């Protein structure tokens, strides 16, 4: 069988603290 | 390499290291000599972490 992910996956690329920020 | 004692300059065995500093993203790592600490606050001052 396959499955569709919908919004899986996201991990935080590195330390250092952050707040509200649209960062790319 | 077939090295002998009588080669000339350049010729001879060399041994090599090669140190290779990383700074991935963790918290701290290895360093220097350390030195003091204290820690100051609600003064200009000038931090080293």
């Amino acid at each position: 069988a396959y499955t569709n992910s919908f919004t899986r996956g996201v991990y935080y690329p590195d330390k250092v603290f952050r707040s509200s920020v649209l960062h790319s | 390499y077939g090295f002998q004692p009588t080669n000339g300059v350049g010729y001879q065995p060399y041994r090599v290291v090669v140190l290779s500093f990383e700074l991935l993203h963790a918290p701290a790592t290895v360093c220097g000599p350390k030195k003091s600490t204290n820690l100051v606050k609600n003064k200009c001052v000038n931090f080293n972490f």
